[PDB]
């Protein structure tokens, strides 16, 4: 499978800078223009930038011209986005996508493959890793409460991703403290509460907080 | 900039019924005969956008029979011949005729189903959290329909206001229901000044209350 894996997102001050990366595998990277598309929290999609296969040409949205600089390293199958003079409006998930074939006239197959994205938050506040607290009670519910973290995002899985059915991981809410709090729950057979362990796997990359909490 | 406008923004559909999402562009997207530079994308909740259709009517790799695109120049239609529950999500059009690529505002496909009352669960604060100085009490509404439900916290039967936040998942891809989490946040001191903690969930004129006694 063609795959794109983005990295490099996190928190930075207004005015500050960060670089994003996107590693491609499964295709001839240098053959294709490569594109960045972003999504501000609860908004639609917005195109940011593209760069032809060879790197002959670059293309930018009006609002990012000059302060953002796209690049690629074809020898490492890697796209880059240098994001300088950061603004509140640049807070978004940033996706990379494979774009047109760079034949004398390029051939276009859509934005056929997209990365999983990387979240960028532009704020004057500081990083804070979450606490993880258990949510203890023919069906039982259990959960974890991931409280008091900044910035977004956090990921939650259960039993290292084995447990998928019945899981609800909720949109975080921003408290008045300016910190996020999220819950993740699962419904499980009540019968097996003594014969089976349930562990929430919490990751908050911006703080390098990776926690596994057994819920009893 | 080419302006793309989508109709409707919200599409409630019964599984098995057709759906049709329309896109108008402010400039013609017909580059050459058979080459209309319009794409359709689907973004499911908590996932990346995925390509459905490119160049107006070409179905991308691994996309079901059920999806098709048509149109020319300034008017385009994505069609779903028979909607399934797993189709829930946001649909965007995008032109790739010119940079910047530009997106429609998004259409949220919502699945219509029968009413389902929530399984309700209440979670007291963990002893681990209490040790910090704060109590979060959590109320889970599991798998309900429709979206509209009212959560009312009650502390020793006094109705709480302004000290709770809630959030809701997107419709489930299998059962088309929502879930909701509500958090009541008290100081440890306030939490310990009261006995009965109650979450009352109302749908229509029916109200279901789960509670616990801090003491017991």
């Amino acid at each position: 499978e063609v795959q794109l894996v983005e990295s490099g997102g996190g928190l930075e001050q207004p005015g500050g800078s960060l670089r994003l990366s996107c590693a491609g595998s499964g295709f001839t990277f240098r053959d294709y223009a490569m594109t960045w598309v972003r999504q501000a929290p609860g908004k639609g999609l917005e195109w940011v930038s593209s760069i032809s296969g060879s790197g002959g040409n670059t293309y930018y949205a009006d609002s990012v011209k000059g302060r953002f600089t796209i690049s690629r390293d074809n020898s490492k199958n890697t796209l880059y986005l240098q994001m300088n003079s950061l603004r509140a409006e640049d807070t978004a998930v940033y996706y990379c996508a494979k774009d047109r074939l760079s034949t004398i006239r390029p051939r276009y197959y859509g934005l056929d493959v997209w990365g999983q994205g990387t979240t960028v938050t532009v704020s004057s506040a500081s990083t804070k890793g979450p606490s993880v607290f258990p949510l203890a009670p023919s069906t039982a519910a259990l959960g974890c409460l991931v409280k008091d973290y900044f910035p977004e995002p956090v990921t939650v899985s259960w039993n290292s991703g084995a447990l998928t059915s019945g899981v609800h991981t909720f949109p975080a809410v921003l408290q008045s403290s300016g910190l996020y709090s999220l819950s993740s729950v699962v419904t499980v057979p009540s019968s097996s509460l003594g014969t089976k362990t349930y562990t929430c796997n919490v990751d908050h990359k911006p703080s390098n907080t990776k926690v596994d909490k057994r819920v009893e | 900039d080419i302006v793309m406008t989508q109709s409707p923004l919200s599409l409630p559909v019964t599984p098995g019924e057709p759906a049709s999402i329309s896109c108008r562009s402010s400039q013609s997207l017909l580059y050459s005969i058979g080459y209309n530079y319009l794409d359709w994308y689907l973004q499911k909740s908590g996932q990346s956008p995925q390509l459905l259709i490119y160049l107006g009517s070409n179905r991308a790799s691994g996309v079901p029979d059920r999806f098709s695109g048509s149109g020319s120049g300034t008017d385009f239609t994505l069609k779903i011949s028979r909607v399934e529950a797993e189709d829930v999500g946001f649909y965007y059009c995008m032109q790739a005729l010119q940079t910047p690529y530009t997106f429609g505002q998004g259409t949220k496909l919502e699945i219509k189903r029968t009413v389902a009352a929530p399984s309700v669960f209440i979670f007291p604060p963990s002893d681990e959290q209490l040790k910090s100085g704060t109590a979060s009490v959590v109320c889970l509404l599991n798998n309900f329909y429709p979206r509209e439900a009212k959560v009312q916290w009650k502390v020793d039967n006094a109705l709480q206001s302004g000290n709770s936040q809630e959030s809701v998942t997107e419709q489930d891809s299998k059962d088309s229901t929502y879930s909701l989490s509500s958090t009541l946040t008290l100081s440890k001191a306030d939490y310990e000044k009261h006995k009965v903690y109650a979450c009352e969930v109302t749908q229509g004129t029916t109200s279901v209350t789960k509670s616990f006694n801090r003491g017991e």
